[PDB]
């Protein structure tokens, strides 16, 4: 049962086919080609090109679509080749999308998911690699889930699927076949809106997600050999925060840093700090720092060594806060 | 040196969309071969409806400047190319209307009285009854074109013999969703019905501003798909091209781009300085003699069919259904934070979950 | 010129202390308990 | 002379339209109609259509646009209708004239000002008082600014239009025409990223932008009543945050709040909350709380009154913080 | 029941758009009212350049598949379209390539050596050399379109008779910036050429499912502009086309759309498409036959103008310098985040001060 991230997303993009006859995917590239990563392949050819099929190049016609087949019922899976293009679809997700419900007083609903790949790492072109998580995680309305390991991702995306309302998935490049990891066949599902420990720790707790939680535990096993027991805590949905764990986790080891891959004036970071600050004020020896990246444009392929943050970065900032 | 024929082209192309017309300024049939099939208790129908939008229109605003109404944009003058095209459709058909079309969908089932709560902000207004095909109208110009080629694919994937019709105004073709959305129906050969009303203004911007073309009818060209321009002054007319339109994506033919020519009465909305924006009152005249009522009124008089003591009935009906509509609207119950919390989500995330007993608590007592 | 964060404060202001008297072995949160008692 | 807001920034328009030819007015009505609240009135009259001019109605055109007119040397000055239409353009504003200095090594800039009113209190029709500030503050190489008085209103356009940079301006339908005050005749500016102290006090420190600025000054006046100094503080700058004045204000009273129109999940109060408790939580007293909005979509115009955070909310806030 | 002419208009339109051509597949000229006045010498350097586009279009493939560079999207095929092309332009023109149009800003006046920086992810690979009027390859389908309009109209203010020259694919005419693009242009009358490169795929996705209409040229009627379609492979028609479009615009008669049809015996990119999966190997001959380097090598044999001599000593200049571009980009120092940073604004706002100083002290070990 060992498998990588791609392999889960397609397994379960298979399964909601079969149990769910309203679902559909489509996108650029996505019917015959199988998609640029191979996410979509084999699909098309049990399931029917009226289930799988490809469509005009044009991202904010895709989410019209999206948006319109699910009036007459439908359970949509539109892919945005890339999240840096999202920028295209901005008003179909956030201006609509997921304001459907609301401005129908709940007479119309969007059982809609987008799925789409991020991250740095892989020596991409421009636009490619961006991280605008923060973006989406904004506009009230909508759930943003990103998965981590290959067991998480298939779990997220068959509960995402099955939600009734829009569901941002976005898969992280570097993680897509980096790593295997034993997934169980068949269907199961993993609640959105909840995080879990990914190590117990007992004097940091270190809230990732994404890449950075692998960067994170990377760090927490160096710690180790210094004596500094970390907490890595992994939020796989940004919006809403499981602001239960994460509280429960800082208010048993008093001190925290929150890591990710975007920009610092970015990503979701100043969020959690925020909530940490409001709620578990009482129980924190030193300040909650963040771990981000530099306030630039993400940068050309042949910088991303200097500029991505990496676990020697969340060694050092780990230090910092427990020698306050 | 070689020249390109650019000049011929551009002739050429203008020729195949001549303006479409059943009925003249006077009431007067001038295409014959053309006339729809409509029994004399359908025409009948379609001037009562016509009579009874334009007394909505006048105490809509009326009822607007007395502080009664919110927002609200004006369709005087729009009659036909409204209530004529609406008339062709089918209790299954789907309706994505814009800001201004509010008649068609008061038409196809949303009771009157929820769209004077529409045009004041209450939620209520938007909640569509079950089985009325039509969403609240659309603000952000452009998003409805995309979204009808979904419904449209929709419709021809369950099988369904129905169409999804869709209006925007002239200044809408400007937008790039237009075109994905009228393009993205031709690829799928998808039911849709795109109607563009052209009353030559897109506020104070004249049409000849918005583009250099000499049609907007002939932006389906881009798309490949046919392009009609009527007059949009004349119901028959109006309906014909939709009926035709209605057989052809019903038969998987494909969509069908339809420009209409009217105009406004009225001021562009209600809301600011708009209502004392300027007018050239020249031009109002000129329009006026071209009333879609004047030359229906006549077509039908002519017929028999229409008497001034029908006129005056419909007249105070509309009237009287007009004050009871905003009567109920005032016995709606105000709205409080958690009816529009509850209606965010199916099942309710953490944080909203939190903050639904805070302001539970801060409205009872 | 007074360091402590946060519950600190809270804590020597819910006993009835300022917590400028004592003198923070670490910016107290322990040794304010050292002050009730002495 | 005594001047409203919508006064200010048509006279600061007229001071650049005036000191540099390259700069030019362009969008949706903006001619001979003078704009939908006035803001251009009579500038086409006094500068040619050359200067001054009316596009077609296409937002993503409108952006593009201006980038082209700066490639070639112009001082682009383009306006949004309403900032709740910016969905329409996220890719020319955040994907494109954001990065060009950026992706040219410094050989092309982006010497660009955006206008655009937005705010709630006026009963306007969908889509039109959303706040989505907290959007483009999360993109690097923009600068956004958002006045509250018709003096830092005249100043900072003009600080605004001579940046060689992008910069938004955002402007509060609100406070269009609420109240006059003195502004001088002439050019003068107002740094970009400086906050200003509104009202000086020395118990509890209350951070707002925008038209809360003003509801604070009211719930200011009320805790007086009761002996309680607070100081209000005004961003006017969002993007980037003025630091040395926030925590310099925090230090010396230990408590404060923050303020925003938007929705709790949105603006820019996370990040304040967050800078704030990384450099000076060894001096507060009281956790750093925030007054905003439910995370629901922007209320139907009648439930405005409920909905909209106003004084009476920063009072009880405020005190909650005195009494923690 | 009335029909109307919907067959005949999607017919008779697209008539208005066939394919123009100067040489055929065996090089023999067939159109002699359309030749263009080139000197024997002009015709020498259009094959030299041609010749040279393609040798380095191999080696780039090479060099990639090395590691030497990175992203990289393969031109073969497509060397009329894009040489011939920039050969009817001036220095003063303005080009704003897409990501694939890397050839076209090489010959006016990019150093070779920094396209392969820009391939690499390197910023000094992005700093274009004043006086060269040319922006690094667009990335964002859609986005050099309604950028060229606000250059168009920037060159139209200033007096200057200069045009504005971009291009993109077949894939990208859906866009919405594709159609507003040219509809501003339009609408301000601004000396811009839109050229549309149709080498029949968008990745994977074959034109014949991008839209239903004819041609792609005819989707200038849209904005009302004139459009052509051209042979993409027929290097003196290119030519031809992309010259009388120049002499339009700085004439002050608005821009023009020109559709190309073309091909690429390669790759999508080089990162991991597989051609293979999606279309025919004897589809790849039936172009195989239509190289413009072929046709164009026989025109020029017929007048004495080439020999086998002259193409290699351009295929060595060509192999010595791309050597040469290699080990300059090679030399160029390491980027720094200090790097990024500096070029970020004009003046440093508080937070990137921070981290400039913050990034200074790890810069330093
Ligand atoms: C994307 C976008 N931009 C701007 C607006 C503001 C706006 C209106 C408000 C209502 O949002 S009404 C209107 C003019 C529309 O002109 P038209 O297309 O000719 O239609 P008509 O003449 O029937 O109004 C604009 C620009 C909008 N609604 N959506
Ligand atoms: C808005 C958007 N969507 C998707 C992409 C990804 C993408 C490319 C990468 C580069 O981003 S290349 C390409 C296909 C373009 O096909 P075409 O227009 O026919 O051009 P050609 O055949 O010359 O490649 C896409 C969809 C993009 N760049 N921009
Ligand atoms: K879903
Ligand atoms: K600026
Ligand atoms: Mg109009
Ligand atoms: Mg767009
Ligand atoms: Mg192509």
């Amino acid at each position: 049962a060992q498998m990588t991230m791609v392999q889960a997303i397609t397994d379960a993009l298979r399964i909601e086919l079969k149990n769910d006859p309203n679902v559909l995917i489509f996108g650029e590239d996505v019917g015959v080609n199988g998609g640029v990563f191979r996410a979509t392949e084999g699909l098309q050819a049990e399931f029917g090109e009226d289930r799988v099929f490809d469509t005009p190049l044009a991202e904010s016609g895709i989410g019209g679509l999206a948006i319109g087949l699910a009036l007459q019922g439908f359970r949509p899976v539109p892919e945005i080749q890339f999240f840096g293009f999202v920028y295209e679809v901005m008003d179909s997700i956030c201006g609509q999308m997921a304001r459907i419900r609301y401005r129908t007083g709940g007479r119309y609903h969007m059982p809609i998911t987008i799925r789409s790949p991020f991250g740095g790492g892989v020596h991409t072109p421009e636009l490619h690699s961006d991280s605008l998580e923060g973006l989406v995680a904004q506009q009230p309305g909508l759930k943003v889930v990103i998965p981590s390991t290959p067991y998480d991702a298939k779990g997220l995306l068959i509960s995402a699927i099955r939600d009734n309302d829009p569901v941002i998935f976005l898969e992280h490049l570097k993680l897509y076949r980096s790593f295997r990891q034993e997934v169980p066949e068949g269907e199961y599902t993993i609640p959105i809106g909840k995080a879990d420990i990914k190590r117990e720790g007992k004097d940091i707790t270190i809230i990732a997600y994404g890449a950075m939680v692998h960067e994170s535990l990377k760090a927490a096993a160096e710690l180790e050999k210094e004596g500094i027991s970390a907490e890595v805590v992994d939020l796989r949905t940004v919006q809403p925060l499981d602001i239960e764990t994460i509280i429960g986790s800082v208010e048993k080891t008093g001190r925290a840093i929150v890591v990710q891959e975007a920009q610092r004036q970015a990503g979701i970071a100043a969020n959690v700090v925020a909530e940490i600050n409001e709620r578990a004020i009482l129980s924190l020896e030193a300040p909650v720092l963040r771990v981000a990246a530099p306030d630039t444009v993400y940068p050309f392929a042949q910088a991303e060594s200097v500029w991505l943050p990496n676990f020697k970065d969340v060694i050092e900032t780990a230090k910092k806060v427990m020698n306050f | 040196t070689f020249q390109f024929p650019f000049a011929e082209q551009l002739e050429k192309v203008a020729e195949q969309f001549p303006t479409f017309q059943i009925l003249n300024e006077e009431g007067e049939v001038v295409n014959e071969e053309a006339m729809p099939e409509l029994s004399d208790e359908q025409l009948k129908e379609l001037m009562r409806r016509m009579v009874y939008t334009r007394i909505l229109d006048q105490r809509s605003i009326s009822l607007n400047r007395q502080g009664r109404l919110g927002f609200y944009a004006p369709t005087a003058g729009q009659e036909a190319s409204q209530i004529a095209s609406h008339f062709a459709l089918e209790k299954e058909d789907f309706i994505l209307p814009g800001y201004r079309d509010v008649p068609q969908i008061i038409w196809h089932g949303l009771p009157l009285y929820q769209a004077f709560l529409f045009s004041r902000g209450h939620f209520h207004g938007n909640q569509i009854p079950e089985g009325v095909n039509v969403l609240p109208p659309q603000i952000i110009i452009g998003a409805q074109y995309i979204q009808a080629a979904g419904v449209a694919l929709g419709l021809k994937m369950r099988g369904k013999k129905a169409v999804a019709i869709t209006y925007t105004g002239d200044g809408g073709t400007s937008q790039g969703d237009f075109y994905e959305g009228i393009n993205f129906a031709g690829a799928f050969k998808a039911p849709a019905i795109f109607v563009v009303q052209n009353n030559r203004f897109a506020i104070s911007t004249p049409v000849e501003k918005q583009t250099v073309a000499k049609t907007l009818a002939q932006k389906a060209v881009a798309a490949g798909i046919p392009g009609i321009q009527v007059d949009g002054m004349d119901p028959l007319a109006v309906y014909a091209a939709v009926k035709a339109a209605r057989e052809r994506a019903i038969n998987g033919e494909g969509p069908t781009l339809i420009e209409t020519l009217c105009f406004r009465y009225g001021p562009h909305t209600m809301s600011g300085d708009d209502p004392t924006r300027y007018r050239s009152k020249e031009l109002e005249n000129e329009w006026a003699k071209k009333d879609p009522l004047v030359r229906f009124r006549k077509f039908l008089e002519a017929k028999g069919l229409w008497s001034e003591e029908e006129e005056n009935n419909v007249i105070e009906q509309a009237k009287e259904e007009i004050k009871e509509a905003i009567k109920k609207a005032d016995e709606t119950p105000k709205q409080k934070v958690t009816d529009l919390i509850s209606i965010m989500f199916e099942e309710l995330p953490f944080n909203l979950k939190e903050q639904y007993e805070i302001y539970k608590e801060k409205e009872s007592k | 010129r007074v360091i402590a964060m946060p519950s600190v404060r809270k804590y020597a202001r819910e006993k009835g202390v300022d917590i400028r008297l004592v003198q923070g072995t670490g910016k107290n949160g322990r040794v304010l308990k050292e002050d009730i008692d002495a």
